[PDB]
């Protein structure tokens, strides 16, 4: 298209300026109005682009002629030229190229379903004030382009998040986003989906990609089965002893609501305390107040203290809550009776 | 004499030697011949998330539109002139802005991860060419009206700091912003440039192309081009300037018809059929929602209408989602005092108290009878009075149905 | 559904896919798209749930590993690693012959949920003294309790009919305490 069209811009501005130039046999030369090529690709350019100045023109009938039989043609052209040029240039990837591994903080990387609904309600859930200072940044990874909804999301979260296009199926891209230097590597699984198999295969195709190429990573996932837990231990690298996480969207509600089948409450008794939430005040006494009041509670994990490790576990329950004001529950132990 | 290269000299060095000093310090850390710290706090204040990055962006913004004001004050000024910063009140604010503006630099710079990218940024060249040349004037006591024209390329990054302060969220009003900006700026951006070039006379001509022209009507002469009108009572008579209209017209022409129908598009469509409704006092209402097309309603009108049924000072309030089209408008005209229209699902509750269902008499629920899943529109009618029924369980619904048994769901509900 | 009484008061929970739809559940509430799924009347009440809730999960087994060891434990009914690899190798549990160590897994600290009007607790009904309530259950049988699953409108002066109870989480020490009461709590293995 850029030979094309510079070849016929002046192409036809060294004819104009040949005819211009030269008299008129009729007129006896007299129409040779003195032009230089320059000015006769200047007014090329204005007729293709359909300016029109007039302060320069064709005054010959040959010149006139050749640009009246020129215009059918480079009107065309121009208009379907020019857009593809400027198509063709520019449209580009703008959100290639590296991640700078930031020395003394460690990052991690999500990929898997990201939208601008998941990312936000992620977003709130990992840098959420109730949680502790995290110095850990946040790399997506994602083949699909964001919207401006998402860059936007992106550029209120700056210094905290930063965004590489790619897929995850790619070892240059996962190089790229450094990700055997990362600290753990995080799938987010599409729930609402048309087909519960074929998302949940590519969730096994992403854990794949990535224990292929760095097995000594953490991957947290979330599948949709539980039949998947099987297909996701079939991978060598993934094994639950080392840090890993595979949760299971649907036996995890199943389990919830077992639980409260038995102790009605449960289910929503377990799920608020994880999402992140700081302690809202309402100023009439509702049941939403004294609900706020339970649904700012999460839950965390401290060592315990010498005098707390020390003699009994079972007796340093009693009173625990009071002299600490906090709610206390060498492998899973709850309520411990009988470092 | 006539020092008018020593802006341009001073800018160029400063961006080149910028440039050449980087690529200089790339090639010292190859064969081994706090920071992040600082670069976050930079970070941090470069974003609005304290407020004293809230308040640093609102500057910029702000004294952005300062220097482009003032730059739209000098443009009626000589092109050489010689000026103390004491001695009047031009170049005492324009320099303190361009201070700020190198100091947001600095913390632009510090803030960057990749050098090179940063110099190579079109924020970055802006500052590159319009810091240097106040200092420039402010020390030489002179004034030449140099390349400040390109402040109005700060206006690029409104979209973005609108961003970091939470005003633009939606993608409409983002791409709104942004077309707005972009060609603002390029149109004051490129008519800057041809007021100067056209303004300074030529070298091969000895500066007899001078054309007398203000910066307003090189703005009327971009506005023209652009719009491809080409009156041609005023042009540009320098080659410099034809040639920067040439190179000008192959980008402007297809971001004019490119973004301007773009613009047009996303300022005014809106919701026409939004609002509440109106509950006059002494008249009661009724509420139809459900299939709403233009033959169903027009069926439903002549029977609800009809001069054999006693007169009725009911009204009929419609409530449906899809915005209608010409024909269903036209009957609404024909019925004006008796019937109103009003957009939106009946899945809102909001939408519910904008009808106003609750002071309203009965609600009307019309199904379509040609439906190709009688059990999937039967569906929707069972949400539909589920959804009124959610909100307000004291009104009587007159809905109809397509079987038998979905009678026993209706009854399902309580209410 | 009625019965010789209604059918307002049974129990159900019912599995979401949009938490849009909740408010269609129940009648007697500021029904509302605004109100977040935590925030709305059915799922404080527990009647609903959605399986969106667990977004924050992601974050919370990222920032402790334990967390998901414990909730599987809790929840599924301690799924040890053994039962993992036995489940991996046959896809079908099959029943053993018991020993005293296969007794031994009888010891996990149960979950249930009291009533406080009647019992060996229900001495004090009437209190505020919640912290001298749980320590009670401490020094009589090690019941951890968890929160109290009190009704809506048992906070209310104006007496009505809402056998709707909703949760509360971490009751400080001075909460007080209505007889008409739930509480969650968890006694000792059997
Ligand atoms: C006095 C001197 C006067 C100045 C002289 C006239 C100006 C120069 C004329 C040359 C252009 C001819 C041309 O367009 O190429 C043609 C032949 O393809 C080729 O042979 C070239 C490639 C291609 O034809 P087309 O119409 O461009 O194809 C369009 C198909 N499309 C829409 C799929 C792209
Ligand atoms: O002009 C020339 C004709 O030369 C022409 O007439 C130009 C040829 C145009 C015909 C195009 C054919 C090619 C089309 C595919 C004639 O010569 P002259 O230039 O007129 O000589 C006088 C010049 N003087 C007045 C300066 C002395
Ligand atoms: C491409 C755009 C060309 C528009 C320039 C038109 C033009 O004025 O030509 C100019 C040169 O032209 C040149 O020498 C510069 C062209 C260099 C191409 C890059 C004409 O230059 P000139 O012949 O020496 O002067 C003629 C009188 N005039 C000043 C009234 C023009
Ligand atoms: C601070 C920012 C940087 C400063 C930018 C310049 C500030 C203004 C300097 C001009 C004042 C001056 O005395 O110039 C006079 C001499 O000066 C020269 O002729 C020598 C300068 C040669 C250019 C050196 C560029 C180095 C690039 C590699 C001009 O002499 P005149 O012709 O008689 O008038
Ligand atoms: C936002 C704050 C930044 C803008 C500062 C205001 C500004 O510069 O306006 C300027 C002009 O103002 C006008 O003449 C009218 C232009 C519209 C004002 C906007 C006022 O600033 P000034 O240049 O100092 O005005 C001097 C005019 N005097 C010499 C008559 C006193
Ligand atoms: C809203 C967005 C911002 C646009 C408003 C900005 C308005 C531009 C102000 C410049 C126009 C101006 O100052 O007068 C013009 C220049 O006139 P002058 O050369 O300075 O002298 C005039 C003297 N006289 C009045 C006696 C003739
Ligand atoms: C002498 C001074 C001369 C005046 C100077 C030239 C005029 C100003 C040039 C700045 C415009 C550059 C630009 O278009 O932005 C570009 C970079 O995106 C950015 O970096 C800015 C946003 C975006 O590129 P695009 O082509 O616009 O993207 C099109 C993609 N689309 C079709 C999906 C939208
Ligand atoms: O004009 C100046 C050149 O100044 C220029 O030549 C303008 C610079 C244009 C080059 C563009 C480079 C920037 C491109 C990215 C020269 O000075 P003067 O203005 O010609 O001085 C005479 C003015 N008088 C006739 C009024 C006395
Ligand atoms: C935008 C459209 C600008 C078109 C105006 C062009 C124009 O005539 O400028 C005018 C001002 O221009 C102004 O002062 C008004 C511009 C205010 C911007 C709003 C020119 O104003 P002038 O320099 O004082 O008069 C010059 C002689 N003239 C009357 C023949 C023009
Ligand atoms: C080149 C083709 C396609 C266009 C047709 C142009 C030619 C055939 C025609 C159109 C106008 C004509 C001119 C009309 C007026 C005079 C008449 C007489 O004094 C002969 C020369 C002259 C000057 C003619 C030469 C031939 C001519 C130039
Ligand atoms: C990147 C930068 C350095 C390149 C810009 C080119 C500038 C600095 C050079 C190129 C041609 C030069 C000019 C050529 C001759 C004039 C007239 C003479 O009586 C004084 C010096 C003076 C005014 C020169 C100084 C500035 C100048 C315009
Ligand atoms: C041209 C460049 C070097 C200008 C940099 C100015 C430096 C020396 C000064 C200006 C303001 C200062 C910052 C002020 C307070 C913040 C937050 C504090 O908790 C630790 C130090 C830290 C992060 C400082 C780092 C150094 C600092 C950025
Ligand atoms: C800026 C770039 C992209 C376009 C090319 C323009 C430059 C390189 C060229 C095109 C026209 C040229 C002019 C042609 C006529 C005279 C010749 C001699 O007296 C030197 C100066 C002068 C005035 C030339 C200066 C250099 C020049 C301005
Ligand atoms: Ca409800
Ligand atoms: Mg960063
Ligand atoms: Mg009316």
């Amino acid at each position: 298209l850029l030979s094309i069209f510079i070849s016929t811009w002046l192409t036809a501005a060294g004819f104009i300026h040949l005819v211009e130039n030269s008299g008129d046999p009729w007129e006896n030369f007299q129409n040779n109005q003195a032009l230089t090529y320059w000015e006769c690709v200047y007014l090329l350019m204005v007729t293709m682009s359909t300016v029109g100045y007039g302060d320069v023109y064709a005054k010959t009938t040959l010149g006139r002629l050749f640009m009246v039989f020129f215009i059918l043609g480079g009107l065309a052209m121009f208009a379907s030229y020019v857009p593809e040029i400027i198509e063709l240039i520019g449209n580009r990837k703008k959100y290639g190229g590296s991640y700078s591994a930031v020395s003394g903080r460690k990052h991690i990387v999500v990929c898997g379903h990201i939208t601008l609904e998941s990312v936000s309600n992620f977003l709130k859930d990992f840098l959420h004030k109730d949680r502790d200072d995290v110095n850990v940044e946040i790399v997506f990874l994602h083949n699909i382009s964001p919207n401006l909804e998402l860059e936007a999301l992106f550029k209120r979260h700056f210094t905290q998040v930063e965004f590489y296009q790619g897929s995850v199926l790619n070892p240059h891209d996962l190089a790229r986003v450094k990700i055997e230097s990362a600290d753990a590597c995080l799938i987010l699984a599409n729930k609402y989906c048309a087909d519960p198999d074929a998302e949940d295969a590519s969730n096994i195709m992403r854990v794949i990609s990535i224990k292929n190429y760095h097995p000594k990573i953490r991957i947290i996932t979330q599948m949709l089965q539980y039949h998947n837990k099987a297909h996701l231990l079939n991978i060598p690298s993934w094994n639950w002893k080392e840090g890993d996480d595979a949760i299971c969207l649907a036996e995890l509600k199943l389990g919830f609501i077992a639980q409260s089948c038995l102790a009605q409450g449960l289910s929503t008794m377990l799920a608020n305390l994880f999402s992140m939430r700081s302690f809202i005040k309402i100023e009439e006494d509702t049941w939403q107040k004294y609900y706020l009041e339970g649904v700012s509670n999460e839950m965390y994990t401290e060592y315990l203290s010498s005098a707390f490790v020390g003699l009994s576990f079972p007796t340093v329950c009693e009173l625990c809550f009071v002299k600490l004001k906090l709610l206390m529950i060498s492998r899973i132990l709850i309520n411990p009776g009988n470092g | 004499q006539r020092m008018w290269w020593a802006f341009l000299a001073s800018s160029m060095v400063t961006f080149f030697g910028g440039l050449f000093i980087i690529l200089l310090w790339r090639t010292l850390k190859y064969l081994w011949t706090w920071m992040t710290s600082v670069k976050d706090w930079a970070g941090v204040m470069i974003s609005a998330q304290t407020l004293t990055g809230r308040v640093l962006v609102v500057l910029v913004f702000a004294l952005s539109i300062g220097a482009l004001v003032i730059y739209f004050i000098d443009s009626s000024n000589p092109i050489e002139s010689c000026q103390n910063f004491y001695k009047d009140f031009t170049l005492q604010i324009d320099m303190a802005f361009n201070v700020f503006f190198l100091l947001y630099f600095g913390l632009r710079f510090i803030a960057a991860n990749d050098k090179l990218w940063f110099w190579l940024e079109v924020n970055s060249v802006v500052d590159f060419f319009t810091v240097p040349p106040v200092f420039v004037s402010v020390y030489l006591n002179r004034s030449w009206l140099g390349l400040r024209f390109l402040r109005a390329l700060r206006l690029i990054q409104f979209s973005e700091i609108l961003q970091f302060l939470n005003i633009l969220k939606t993608s409409n009003s983002i791409k709104l912003v942004n077309l707005l900006s972009i060609f603002i700026s390029t149109w004051l951006t490129a008519a800057g440039f041809i007021h100067l070039v056209e303004n300074s006379g030529d070298p091969w001509e000895n500066f007899q192309n001078n054309q007398a022209l203000t910066y307003w009507e090189c703005v009327y002469l971009l506005m023209v081009t652009m719009s491809t009108v080409g009156y041609g009572d005023v042009y540009a008579k320098t080659t410099l300037g034809r040639l920067f209209m040439v190179f000008f017209i192959l980008g402007g022409l297809a971001m004019f018809a490119s973004y301007v129908p773009e613009i047009i598009e996303l300022i005014g469509n809106r919701k026409k059929y939004g609002g509440s409704y109106s509950a006059v006092s002494g008249r009661k209402h009724i509420v139809v929602c459900g299939h709403i097309t233009l033959e169903s309603v027009s069926n439903f009108l002549k029977d609800f209408l009809h001069k054999d049924r006693d007169d009725v000072n009911v009204e009929i309030v419609f409530l449906h989602n899809i915005s209608p089209n010409l024909e269903l408008e036209a009957l609404f005209k024909r019925h004006f005092t008796q019937v109103e229209f009003y957009q939106g699902s009946v899945l809102n509750p909001h939408d519910l108290a904008r009808v106003k269902i609750e002071s309203a008499d009965a609600c009307l629920i019309l199904a379509n009878k040609y439906c190709a899943d009688p059990d999937a529109e039967d569906a929707s009618n069972i949400m539909r009075v589920i959804s009124i029924k959610n909100y307000h369980p004291k009104i009587r619904i007159i809905t109809q149905m397509l079987q038998y048994h979905n009678k026993a769901h209706l009854l399902n509900i309580p209410s | 559904m009625q019965f010789d009484t209604t059918g307002v008061n049974i129990p159900i929970i019912t599995e979401l896919v949009n938490d849009t739809n909740v408010q269609f559940l129940d009648q007697d509430d500021d029904d509302d798209p605004d109100t977040e799924l935590y925030l709305t009347q059915p799922f404080a009440c527990g009647t609903a749930f959605a399986v969106s809730v667990l977004d924050s999960l992601m974050s919370a087994t990222y920032f402790n590993d334990n967390i998901l060891t414990l909730i599987r434990t809790l929840v599924t009914g301690g799924a040890t690693p053994e039962l993992e690899a036995l489940i991996a190798e046959e896809n079908a549990l099959r029943g053993g012959y018991s020993t005293p160590q296969t007794l031994a897994n009888r010891d996990r600290c149960r979950v249930a949920q009291l009533a406080l009007l009647d019992g060996p607790f229900a001495d004090l009904g009437d209190g505020g003294c919640y912290g001298d309530l749980f320590c009670k259950a401490l020094k009589t049988y090690n019941m951890l309790c968890f929160g109290i699953y009190r009704l809506r409108d048992a906070h209310l002066s104006t007496p009505s009919q809402c056998t709707k109870r909703y949760v509360i989480t971490n009751p400080p020490y001075e909460f007080e305490l209505v007889p008409t009461d739930l509480i969650f709590c968890l006694m000792q293995f059997d």
